[PDB]
């Protein structure tokens, strides 16, 4: 198989600026690569064939470059309709694999994340299920580091995260992290800390609640 | 007894298919204890890098025949020119799976080159045969000022001189030009009404756009354009009624790879059964000696006959080109390509489909028109 | 600017450096030629050649090079053409592999040679046929793919009748060494010189067949192109002593003079480019990592090399690539089987005579040549009239016969 | 017009079978190569199957090899894909796209055009009523209502019967390992408005025909 890595996963740029997307393959694929533009809720559409040939019906602003193991997609002038997710797909060998994808966002200003943690409701506890939700709001860029700490211990493998699409008015992302624990596990622990690492905060902020008064 | 067969295909998938074909040929027909070995290398982006990689990874591996294909990338070259030139310092034969360029037809430039596809010369031969069977004696030949265009023009002129026939004039064309309206007006101011054109895709699109506004798409203007002129922007701007040509199985690289592997194996068997074989150079640096058995292997390959291939009778001309290929006479109907006739070699058999002509005329037009304006 | 040069033998370093010093200093050279770099190698492997040329491309910015290979391999010129096309360096072909020219370079290349193509050698052979009063000839060619152009050129020249001698009947023969060919047509159309269009071994075989047949003796001669006499020191016994060949060699020139004129041409082209708009263009960074398409932001030297003058010995070039005025001397094999320079097609694209009349050299087997005689004649007035050849159309005899004469200027000399 | 339409998708229990129909319009299906590619939510795109023009060369992805079956009808100009042994990871948006190995060289696909696509969901559950759990708080305060264990999509969540719109962040639905979706809708309001002004969230699930309203008060 062929592994393609796209860096950065997400990026932000203003209208009219030049946007550079880097696609790197695990092996050498010469010039066999294609670029797709996918709108949210819409199927991707082909933009560049052979990593350099512009498709018919596509604006001339799109132009690729690079060969071998590293590829680059360049847009001469960013436009409002260009904000989408771009995947670089190679057809060197079967199976045909697609990259993780790169999404173009809007750069407005650095926003400090709004970290909030809510203890599970009693009506949820009586149902035999316990879930801890940590709220992230108005953070730019959308990239952030979220981890769950219970009784000052790292927790992994039982967390679900949901991220909202970029807002139309203020472009503020919202992320909700859900930690699932059983009733016995929830009642046998007293500390539940949600730590958030983001560019808007110089140092991580750890806010938790203590059983008994939450 | 150990043999190695090099190859240069389009990366992993075609390399694996070539290896599978090599294994199949090892396990079928002539199957000796030590048949041959399979080696391949991808087409490098830089031509210099490709040439040096071919040198190091094939000559050091004791290759007897190397298969090279030409991917039709429009922006990049990816031509077999570097590999052919590197194999030309020695006399190691090469096989072109889909090398459509007419440069390799001349052996003065490429000393040791072979291919299983007639680049454009047999396309001009099909043009001549179609004009003979459709009774065309008035041809406006549009030829680009490039090597392939000149070769096609020379072949067409030689074929016409066989029956003591000569076109009224052959208009010259320079690639990348946009002011061809003068040449098109000169073509209009002629007794001939059919036009034969041989150019690249961009040139075909440009001349089509120029001729659209000059009323060159009307009745009686028969077009016998080639394969390059019915694809891409040329197909987009192609006027309705074009009698284009398309090579059957000329794009399916796997069939050509299998045929080349079979022919190479048969030629290796014939050479081994004929006389002694000189060992290939251990490396491509240090030894400038020319292979003594290179010309003999070239003769064996050129005289080899392969009747079990996917294209039936497979044979090579005196220039190492496929003879009696399968061409499909394509026609444009409602902006769609409709296959009408098939060229099996020295025979043209149209099907029941009716060939339309530019201008929407149903009846077959003719090139014989009297100007009645004798200056 | 920082031109390079390569050789294979003879002058190694000092002579080349002295010539490259003397060249630009002979005139008011506008370009500031800092220096040159000279190399030497015996082998000419494609990988070794590529590595050496790319190393010369990286260091000293290349800016053109001169090749002096010694091996007689025609693929060296092809490799040089490919390199010049794919790294944009002007390369001049000199004695050796790059000397012989048989390929049509792509427009993107900047490769030129000092050799002579088939077209000009054909013109020299036709001038030789104009001389000695040879009007009827037959074409014998092999299945060699590089001779269809030769046949077409000969046919077109035959169709050319507004000037030159009256073209007699011409028959073209192209087949194998069987089917009892050649002698079928060589009965009434082969009275004068017969042209052979074969390679070395093919020509040896054809001439052996001619010796075994009735195509030898003081009768009709043979004229062959340059590649037939590729080696001036290797004369097979099958070659008749009456063979005539046209091929420039080192009889009148040398590697030193050739590299001197090559560096002069390169310096003149660089000066023209520098004086054209602003400066002399520079080369690329290296021969690797060119992911982008091979664009040419600068201007090629082709428009600046089509017309070049250098100290009266100008060596211009055509659009195709071959030089306008090659040496292209004509050599006739001697009775002792050596190639002797008799004539020179350099003087304003005109052949020479070398003061050697067509003395009928004995062929493989000596025969009594009691057929040409010798008729001394004197111009009295009404019975003999001496006239010069009219420089118009035929430029030869029309009703009279070829004659001889002498000149007298000083009684003492 | 050259367009593709995906039909036949829906909800299938694990271990069942389903068929997808791809409609080809504006071109002849026999002149091009077809391929099925699925897009898992929150993941990338994964090519699945490939069918040749001749109909004899069929290749499947190694991940789903032996479970899917692809068939074509050139006369009908329709593409049929058969899926068997559906699992939770098989829940993805399936697209049928046209390849380009016919006009261009072999191996050149750059799949185009792409149809509107269809959604295939695999879940053992059939229909379950939504459950609403308020998010009690511990110059603005975060207030929201949590909807958990509802199936199938979609669910309409509004605040004050749609009067309160500013500051509402409705998180996208997330499918759990049990096949029950869940989402959250949090609205930011000033701290002064807490207690004095009542907060009500209207949760309505169309498939279950159930409307649930939960009181929101400071805690
Ligand atoms: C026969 O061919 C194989 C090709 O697989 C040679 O094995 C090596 O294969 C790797 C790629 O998997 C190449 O990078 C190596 O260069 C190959 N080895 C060599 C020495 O070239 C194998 O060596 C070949 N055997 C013979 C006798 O030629
Ligand atoms: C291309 O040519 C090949 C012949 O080499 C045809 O045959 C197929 O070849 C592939 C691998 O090359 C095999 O996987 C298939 O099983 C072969 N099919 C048959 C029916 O023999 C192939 O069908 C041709 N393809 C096209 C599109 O024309
Ligand atoms: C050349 O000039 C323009 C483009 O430069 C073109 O439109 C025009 O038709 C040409 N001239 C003639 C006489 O056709
Ligand atoms: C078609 O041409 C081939 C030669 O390639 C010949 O063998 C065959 O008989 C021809 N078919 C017909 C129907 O003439």
């Amino acid at each position: 198989d062929i592994q393609m890595t796209q860096s950065p996963s997400t990026l932000s740029a203003s209208v009219g600026d030049r946007v550079t997307i880097t696609c790197r393959a695990s092996q050498s694929i010469s010039r066999w690569l294609a670029w797709y533009q996918q709108k949210p809720g819409k199927a991707p559409k082909l933009l560049i064939s052979l990593a350099s040939d512009l498709q018919t019906g596509v604006p001339s602003r799109f132009s690729g470059s690079g060969s071998g193991t590293e590829f680059t997609l360049t847009i001469s002038s960013l436009q409002p309709d260009d904000f989408a997710t771009y995947y670089c797909q190679q057809f060197d060998s079967y199976p045909l694999t697609f990259g993780p994808g790169t999404t173009v966002d809007i750069r407005r200003t650095v926003a400090a994340p709004s970290v909030f943690i809510f203890p599970p409701s009693d009506e949820q506890l009586k149902s035999g299920t316990a879930s801890v939700v940590c709220l992230l709001n108005n953070f730019y860029p959308r990239e952030a580091k979220v981890q769950w700490k219970v009784d000052n211990a790292l927790q992994s493998g039982n967390s679900q995260e949901s991220v909202t699409e970029q807002d139309s008015k203020d472009s503020t992302y919202s992320l909700s992290s859900t930690l699932t624990l059983s009733k016995a596990d929830y009642e046998k622990h007293k500390v539940y800390a949600c730590e958030v690492t983001h560019q808007g905060l110089s140092s991580p902020v750890t806010k938790s609640f203590n059983r008994g008064e939450c | 007894k150990i043999v190695n067969i090099g190859a240069v295909l389009s990366t992993r998938k075609h390399e694996q298919m070539f290896r599978e074909a090599v294994n199949q040929a090892n396990k079928r027909h002539g199957s000796w204890k030590i048949q041959l070995n399979a080696t391949s290398v991808t087409h490098k982006p830089n031509a210099i890098q490709m040439a040096l990689s071919v040198c190091e990874d094939l000559i050091s591996s004791q290759v007897y025949a190397i298969l090279v294909s030409h991917p039709p990338t429009p922006n990049d070259h990816f031509t077999p020119t570097p590999v052919s030139y590197t194999a030309g310092f020695y006399r190691i034969p090469v096989l072109g799976l889909t090398t459509r360029m007419s440069i390799y037809s001349d052996k003065s430039i490429h000393l040791s080159f072979l291919r299983t596809v007639p680049p454009y010369s047999h396309q001009s031969s099909v043009w001549f045969e179609m004009m003979r069977v459709y009774s065309w004696n008035h041809i406006i030949l549009l030829v680009s000022d490039d090597h392939e265009g000149r070769a096609a023009q020379k072949r067409l002129e030689t074929l016409l001189e066989e029956r003591e026939s000569k076109a009224e004039k052959v208009l010259q064309f320079d690639p990348g030009t946009k002011n061809v309206t003068a040449l098109l007006m000169e073509a209009k101011e002629l007794e001939a009404r059919v036009i034969i054109l041989s150019a690249s895709e961009d040139d075909a699109a440009t001349v089509y756009r120029a001729a659209a506004m000059l009323n060159m798409t009307g009745s009686g203007y028969v077009w016998l354009v080639g394969e390059r002129e019915i694809s891409g922007n040329a197909l987009r701007y192609a006027p309705d009624g074009i009698l284009g040509l398309q090579l059957i199985n000329g794009k399916n690289e796997s069939a050509h790879i299998s045929d080349a592997v079979g022919v190479v194996a048969q030629a290796v068997h014939e050479l081994l059964e004929k006389e002694n074989i000189t060992d290939p150079p251990r490396g491509c640096v240090g030894n400038t000696n020319i292979w003594k058995t290179g010309p003999l292997f070239k003769r064996v390959l050129m005289s080899s006959k392969y009747a079990d291939g996917v294209t039936g009778r497979v044979e090579f001309n005196e220039d190492g080109d496929r003879k009696f290929a399968n061409y499909s006479i394509m026609n444009l109907q409602n902006r769609k390509l409709v296959q009408v006739g098939i060229y099996n070699g020295t025979h043209v058999i149209p099907n029941d489909r009716k060939i339309i002509w530019p201008g929407g005329e149903t009846e077959k037009p003719r090139g014989y028109q009297m100007s009645t304006r004798l200056k | 600017l920082n031109i390079a040069v390569m050789l294979g033998h003879s002058h190694d370093v000092t002579e080349r450096e002295l010539r490259t010093l003397w060249g630009p200093e002979q005139a008011a050279g506008l370009p500031l030629d800092v220096n040159v770099v000279a190399l030497l190698m015996n082998r000419t492997d494609p990988k070794s050649l590529i590595t050496h040329v790319c190393d010369l491309m990286s260091g000293a910015r290349i800016h053109g090079l001169v090749f002096g290979d010694d091996t007689d391999q025609e693929a060296v010129a092809q490799m040089l053409d490919f390199i010049s096309s794919h790294t944009f360096v002007p390369i001049l072909g000199i004695h050796g592999g790059a000397s012989m020219i048989m390929a049509d370079k792509d427009p993107t290349s900047t490769f030129f040679q000092f050799g002579a193509s088939i077209q000009q050698q054909a013109t020299v052979m036709l001038k030789i046929m104009q001389d000695y009063d040879w009007h009827v000839f037959s074409l014998v060619t092999t299945i060699f793919p590089g001779y269809r152009e030769f046949i077409s050129f000969v046919k077109t020249t035959v169709d050319n009748s507004f000037v030159g001698w009256d073209m007699q009947n011409v028959i073209t023969l192209d087949t194998s060494f069987e089917d009892a060919k050649t002698q079928v047509q060589l009965k009434k159309i082969h009275s004068s010189v017969i042209l052979l269009y074969c390679s070395k071994d093919e020509a040896v075989l054809i001439l052996s067949e001619a010796r075994s047949l009735g195509l030898t003796g003081y009768d009709f001669f043979w004229i062959v192109p340059s590649l037939v006499s590729g080696n001036t020191e290797l004369i097979p016994k099958e070659f008749p002593s009456g063979l005539i060949s046209v091929s420039y060699d080192d009889w009148d020139y040398s590697l030193e003079a050739r590299v001197r004129d090559g560096i002069g041409i390169l310096t003149t082209a660089a000066s023209s480019m520098l004086e054209k708009f602003s400066y002399i263009p520079e080369a690329k960074a290296s021969c690797y990592g060119q992911m982008e398409r091979p664009e040419v932001p600068m201007h090629t030297l082709h428009p600046f090399m089509v017309n070049v003058t250098w100290d009266g010995k100008d060596l211009s070039f055509t659009e195709e690539g071959y030089q306008v005025h090659p040496r292209l001397v004509v050599i006739v094999l001697n009775k002792d089987r050596e190639w002797e320079k008799v004539g020179k097609w350099e003087n304003h694209t005109l052949s020479l005579r070398h003061a050697v009349w067509p003395r009928y050299k004995s062929f493989s087997d000596c025969e009594p040549d009691d057929n040409h005689l010798s008729i001394v004649t004197l111009e009295e007035a009404p019975f003999v009239i001496v006239e010069d050849i009219d420089p118009l159309t035929e430029t030869c005899v029309r009703n009279t016969v070829p004659c001889r004469k002498f000149v007298k200027i000083n009684n003492s000399t | 017009e050259v367009q593709l339409v995906e039909s036949g998708g829906g909800l299938v229990k694990p271990g069942g079978s389903l068929r997808l129909s791809c409609a080809a319009s504006g071109f002849t299906l026999s002149d091009y190569y077809m391929s099925w590619i699925r897009q898992a939510p929150g993941k990338g795109l994964e090519w699945i199957s490939y069918i040749s023009v001749s109909g004899t060369k069929i290749y499947y992805a190694d991940s789903v090899k032996g479970r899917f079956t692809i068939s074509r009808d050139n006369a009908k100009n329709s593409l049929f894909l058969e899926m068997n042994s559906l699992t939770a990871e098989d829940t993805a948006v399936y697209y049928c796209a046209r390849d380009s190995g016919s006009t261009m060289y072999d191996g050149y696909n750059w799949f185009d055009p792409w149809g509107q696509g269809t959604l295939v969901t695999v879940s053992p559950a059939s229909t379950k009523g939504p459950s609403v759990f308020p998010l009690a708080p511990s110059g603005t305060a975060a207030l929201g209502c949590l909807v958990k264990d509802y199936f199938p999509e979609p669910v309409t969540v509004s605040w004050n019967s749609g009067a309160l719109t500013s500051g509402v962040h409705t998180f996208p639905a997330v499918l759990q390992s049990s096949g029950l979706y869940s989402l959250s809708s949090v609205v930011t309001v000033p701290s002064s408005s807490l207690g004095t002004q009542t907060y009500i969230c209207n949760v309505n699930h169309k498939p279950s025909n159930t409307k649930v309203d939960k009181r929101v008060e400071p805690k």
